[PDB]
């Protein structure tokens, strides 16, 4: 989920859109 | 330029950034 | 605990702070 | 909602706890 | 739901939303 | 101390407020 | 991505996470 | 400047690139 | 360094960088 | 006091050293 | 008192407090 | 750099004000 994509890994601010409502 | 780490906090006021009045959610279990 | 008041980045910060592992939505009016 | 009313207003941590998953 | 872990700064922005106007001591050598 | 209880270890909001004054 | 109303330390904390390891320069007026 | 745009008005992610080294 | 406007959870980041492992007391006006 | 000071009108790094330990 | 360690956002919180409007540079790279 | 000098060691505020314009 979110934690593994951007914290465990690294993720692009373009990925964080993935979760707005 | 390689990323960044995002966690706890950092992330939350990250999605705040990028959604803003669209809103979010922040569902670590999933 | 005591009242709060909060705008902005410092709601989604006290959103996580109450939440944790939970996880919250957050949903502003537009 | 409770982000308009913790703004504006004032909310408690118990408030806030409604909007947990 | 277990608990998170505050450290430094994360921790007295969490006193702060917990405590608020009856103020609090952050006395990490103690 | 609060570091010990909260940061090394883990501890509730119920907890933090030991250290209210 | 949305637009954004940022004061203070709330836009260095943007820059922060816009610019990451390119890092930026923070050059407010006088 | 920027600085100040962003706090009286209002600014996006993409003129905060500007700003980037 | 610099004079500063400081609100809110904004102080208590402020302390903390100042006091670090000191720590610091937290008390507003009732 | 200091909390009221620093949000009203303005205050030091120095006059906060004041409330450390 | 040993000094502590800044990081990632905590590090520009702490250029933003100690520069202000002189402003700052934050170059992770160099 | 200020990460070395300040993150992986640890600086004072002193330090820091060298990274000021
Ligand atoms: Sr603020
Ligand atoms: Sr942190």
């Amino acid at each position: 989920g979110i934690v593994e994509q951007c914290c465990t890994s690294i993720c692009s601010l373009y990925q964080l859109e993935n979760y707005c409502n | 330029f390689v990323n960044q780490h995002l966690c706890g906090s950092h992330l939350v006021e990250a999605l705040y950034l990028v959604c803003g009045e669209r809103g979010f959610f922040y569902t670590p279990k999933t």
